[PDB]
């Protein structure tokens, strides 16, 4: 999750409806329990990203066909295919989980 | 009580952590004045940073330096947690039969944090729920509860303390527990002869014979 | 109108920030130079660590997609290789935004003459006019403190005849031929030289931006040799090898050769596809194909030994290849081929030559990968800058060979149509200038690009004229596949075999303006540069018959 | 859910690890910063030796600001002691710095042209010294039993590569035998 602003739980996890209702009740009322969690802290999570440790600590990444702009929190990246930014790891641990950067 | 030493502490947290095949204490009185410094830190640097611009009509390092530490160390402790809720995640029956016994010390507010509780009983709220609708309705009587049966088991499993884990010794030598020839410590493994133990060599033995050495930190892992 | 150091400290002051930073250099477009210039640039930045968008424009309709879209905070802005002609003040409009004005649009430009709404009036620039034309250059200087603002009789229709009088001689300017007098990159090198940064592959970049265009002219860049060579010498790995060692290792001059590909393919094919060697020996003629095997006659070369890869060679052939040549070529009238090179060497990999290398890039930018086509292609060129931007890093080898199997592949197709070209004998010699068109040919899916043309119609022209007298003529090409006959027609310019006196100012550009502003019949000046152009074939044939009269040369 | 690894390290945490490491560095720099666990330092002396943490030093080593020293440890003729002295004790692994093999990647990426003699000589010799010691480990590691090993003293990363390997055949190995009295 998924992450941002997560915002929503939405349009992942491909297994979708095939996947049991049974199973997917626990799941909505888990990332739910997560919530809770990610509002504990105050840290910041920023904890579902960043299993990874930073370095050094500026990347490049590659759009990979996505428009963009989208990039609303902190700046507007301005998402635009073909189109490098030579961006802090801050905002591409929460960009690149989508499927937004490509090349770290 | 110095930032540095907190920090040492808070990695040997890390590492003993990964390392042990079992939960650890949570240890509140170093974590949460690093929960209340990185709140304090975070907020000056973007201060810094707003003031900065005032004095533009110069050198971005000690910020970009700042910023970078804050990053890694906001990483360490998301390691931390983010790995004791998955053993908490694997243990949460071990534990649940060890917070309905007496003895010894139990969850508390001590050996889980006030977080991570309710990520444990929720989490093993909507486990039992799940399962319940799920495969429970269609209940075997026996079956009704969790627990042991005796077996196979279940679980009980796993307060593993026979597990291996790599052991490198560290501590303050008096010249406590030194008995030559180089150095602590006892072992007294139940099934062999002490080796015994020798400080600049790391030793890869059972976890429980060293728990108590874990306890001291005389051992890193 | 500034110093480069200087004009490098503004753009300081207004780039680092919180949020950082923001600014977009505008890579453009589809010229080696552009990579060469911008990778050094970028490069620079990472240096300060300062935030970069980075943007591959192809269009230069297409500019406006993006400046018009996508603005917010980004107060200093960075441009290259636009705008030297077009100015962006009418283009972008701007519109001043409140003196000491908030953003400053850097535009880096090869191309003359510059507008004249650009260098005067500062709005958006900060422009790069220096050094190379300064100058004066007192025929702009006098196109405005004149012009602006601007008994009583005579005075006025004095004053008048003042005005036309400079109306006349500021129409002879900005009315001309593009030309690019030096590369962008010596410049931005000569803006990095400033700050104090020696850097080796920085060096070799610059060494890139020199050599990219030398298949077109110099023109100025016999004499560039200096301003190399000197850096060359302002350097050095190691005094002596130290063979190899595997670290430094690094660029030296040889005697390179502008045949084609000797290192990364067979000597035979090297010569046969070369494409200053395609003229003089006549070698689309089965008659002159024979010449090139005299010339291994006479070099004691074997055939064989000629079609085997250039690696393995043997070394008595190695350390003859600077004499056997002196020997021989000098006979053949093939005595213009030695040129004092630059070759970077990565030791136990291999070398490369300093054009080969640009062989290399330009096969990536075209292979290797009804307005919703034209731009899903423009698209694909988009995506494949990258794909040539990354063959520069040195880190990764391994795919610039995969553009060297292109580069040698290109030719093949290229060479082979070439020569499907002249045994029909379809030069139009018409009067005032030449003139082609294909009608017909395989694979112009090679041909969509405007740089493939860039090369076939340089082939072309080298071939049409070694010379051979006389009158060297410029010369016209088209081709179509898809995209229902857009059929691109590029400008071309005369090619002199070494002696070149004047820089002839290639005419088109005007000349397609011209047509544009008569009937403009399916005119297309979409791409960015102003010799090439798009047409369709209902409304081709009555544009070449108004390319053909007035005829401005 | 940690996923991967998990109960060994992950190769670059190790790294991640180490660079927690203080190292010597020479400053061309003549706010505050306190940070937090660094301690340092009043405005750093060019051309004045101090001691900082390692990711400072990295930091400031792209930004070519500060020039790092060469360990001491690290030399080619001092590298030739430890291989004389490693090949001649087959059984223990000599004296390591513990981070050897991670300083060894790390400092030769960009720092590399700070050394004196760095090309083609070092890396020729940490590859061997980490030839010569993974087959020792490799010989060393037939005598398993449990529960005692000595790994004496050995790198962190060479703990890290073979760690689930060792701690798992032997929670197959002493699981049998714990078992069977």
């Amino acid at each position: 999750n998924g992450l941002d602003l997560m915002s929503s739980i939405t349009f992942s996890q491909q297994d979708t409806n095939n996947l049991s209702h049974q199973e997917q009740e626990y799941l909505k009322e888990y990332c739910d329990l997560i919530t809770d969690l990610k509002s504990g802290d105050l840290v910041d999570i920023d904890l579902s990203g960043s299993l990874v440790p930073p370095s050094d600590a500026f990347i490049d990444v590659r759009v990979l066909k996505d428009a963009g702009e989208i990039q609303t929190e902190y700046g507007v990246f301005n998402l635009i295919k073909d189109s490098q930014f030579f961006v802090q790891q801050s905002d591409v641990e929460r960009l690149i989980q989508q499927g937004y950067l490509q090349l770290i | 009580v110095s930032p540095q030493q907190d920090f040492s502490d808070l990695m040997k947290s890390w590492k003993n952590e990964r390392c042990s095949p079992e939960l650890l204490p949570y240890p509140h009185q170093l974590m949460k004045r690093l929960l209340n410094r990185i709140s304090m830190q975070s907020q000056l640097i973007e201060n810094i940073s707003m003031g900065f611009l005032d004095m533009q009509n110069e050198s971005k390092l000690p910020l970009l330096c700042m910023e970078t530490e804050l990053e890694r160390l906001k990483f360490v402790i998301r390691s931390y947690i983010r790995c004791r809720l998955s053993k908490i995640d694997k243990f949460s029956l071990y534990l649940r039969q060890l917070n309905e016994d007496e003895n010894s010390l139990i969850s508390l507010t001590d050996l889980l944090s006030k977080d991570e509780i309710k990520y444990h009983d929720t989490h093993s709220l909507i486990w039992l729920k799940l399962v319940n609708d799920s495969i429970l309705k269609y209940m075997p009587e026996e079956l009704q509860a969790i627990n042991d049966t005796e077996g196979s088991v279940n679980m009980i499993d796993e307060p593993d303390w026979n597990k291996f884990v790599f052991i490198h010794v560290n501590g303050p030598p008096d010249g406590e527990n030194e008995f030559g020839k180089p150095c602590y410590t006892v072992t007294i493994p139940d099934l062999k002869e002490e080796v015994e133990l020798t400080i600049g060599s790391i030793y890869v033995m059972r976890y429980e014979v060293i728990r108590d050495l874990l306890r001291d930190d005389k051992v890193a892992l | 109108i500034s110093q480069f150091s200087e004009a490098y400290n503004k753009i300081l002051r207004n780039s680092s920030s919180a949020s950082s930073c923001q600014l977009v250099i505008f890579v453009s477009c589809l010229n080696i130079d552009a990579l060469c210039a911008t990778k050094m640039l970028s490069l620079l930045f990472k240096k300060q660590l300062v935030q970069s968008q980075i943007v591959p424009i192809f269009g230069y309709s297409e500019l406006r997609r993006h400046y018009s879209q996508l603005d917010d905070n980004i107060n200093s802005l960075l441009l290259v290789g636009f705008g030297g002609v077009i100015d962006l003040e009418a283009f972008l409009e701007i519109d001043p935004q409140e003196q000491s004005f908030r953003r400053d649009i850097y535009v880096l430009d090869a191309h003359r003459p510059w507008n004249l709404d650009n260098i005067f009036g500062s709005q958006i620039i900060q422009c790069f006019d220096d050094g190379t034309v300064d100058d004066t250059l007192g025929e702009e200087k006098e196109a405005y403190y004149k012009l602006l603002e601007l008994n009583d009789l005579s005075k006025r229709k004095q004053r008048k005849k003042q005005i036309h009088e400079y109306e006349g001689v500021l129409e002879e300017y900005y009315s001309q031929g593009t030309t690019v007098v030096n590369s962008i990159s010596a410049q931005i090198y000569s803006l990095l030289s400033a700050i104090g940064e020696t850097n080796l592959s920085n060096l070799w970049l610059n060494i890139l931006g020199t050599t990219s265009l030398d298949i077109a002219y110099a023109q100025v860049y016999n004499r560039l040799y200096p301003l190399l060579q000197d850096e060359v010498k302002r350097l050095t790995p190691s005094s002596r090898n130290s063979v190899k060692t595997p670290d430094t290792l690094t660029l030296n001059i040889q005697p390179d050769y502008y045949l084609f590909l000797l290192r990364h393919s067979s000597l035979y094919d090297s010569f046969y596809y070369s494409n200053y060697v395609n003229a003089k020996l006549s070698l689309w003629n089965e008659n002159g194909k024979k010449r090139l095997h005299k010339m291994f006659a006479r070099m004691g070369i074997p055939l064989s030994t000629a079609q085997e890869t250039w690696l393995y060679m043997d070394h008595s052939i190695k350390r003859e290849l600077g004499i056997i040549f002196d020997k021989n070529l000098d006979r053949y009238g093939l005595q213009d081929i030695i040129r004092d090179g630059f070759v970077r060497t990565l030791g136990y990999r291999g070398s490369i030559s300093a054009s080969e290398f640009v062989e290399a890039l330009t096969a990536l930018l075209e292979v290797g990968n009804s307005a919703q086509k034209l731009t899903n292609l423009r698209k694909r060129w988009v995506s494949n800058f990258w794909l040539s931007w990354d063959a520069l890093d040195d880190r990764k080898v391994e795919l610039l060979n995969r553009g060297i199997q292109l580069a040698q592949d290109l030719q093949r197709a290229i060479f082979n149509t070439g020569v499907a070209i002249l045994e029909k004998k379809l030069i139009k010699h018409l009067r005032i200038y030449r003139l082609c068109v294909l009608q017909d040919g395989p694979d112009l899916d090679l041909y969509r690009n405007p740089l493939t043309l860039l090369r076939l119609g340089n082939t072309l022209i080298e071939c049409c004229a070694e010379s051979e007298d006389k009158q060297l003529l410029p010369m016209v090409l088209a081709s179509i596949d898809e995209n229902t006959d857009t059929y691109l027609v590029a400008g071309l310019t005369p090619r002199y075999p070494r002696g070149t006196k004047k820089p002839i100012l290639n005419n088109f550009s005007m000349a397609f303006q011209q047509i544009t502003a008569e009937t403009d019949a399916k005119v297309r000046i979409d791409n960015f540069e102003s010799s090439i152009i798009e047409i369709r074939r209902e409304d081709l044939s009555p544009f070449l018959e108004k390319l053909t009269l007035s005829g401005l040369l | 859910l940690p996923a991967h690894l998990q109960q060994t390290f992950s190769p670059e945490e190790i790294q991640f690890i180490v660079e927690n490491e203080p190292i010597k560095i020479f400053p061309r720099i003549t706010w505050q910063l306190i940070t937090t666990d660094d301690k340092a330092l009043n405005n750093m002396v060019a051309m004045r030796s101090t001691e900082v943490v390692l990711w400072i030093a990295l930091l400031l080593k792209q930004q070519s600001k500060c020039s790092i020293v060469a360990p001491q440890w690290l030399t080619t003729k001092e590298l030739d002691r430890k291989i004389q002295y490693e090949k001649t004790h087959p059984d223990r692994f000599s004296e390591l710095p513990w981070n050897w093999l991670v300083l060894a990647r790390i400092l030769f990426n960009k720092a590399k042209d700070d050394f004196h003699d760095p090309i083609h000589e070092l890396r020729g010799k940490i590859q061997d010294l980490r030839e010569i010691r993974q087959i020792k480990v490799l010989k060393g590691l037939k005598y398993l039993n449990e529960s005692h090993l000595q790994l004496d003293n050995l790198s962190l990363l060479e703990i890290n590569e073979l760690r689930p390997f060792i701690t798992e055949i032997m929670d197959k190995l002493r699981e049998i035998h714990t078992a069977s009295l």
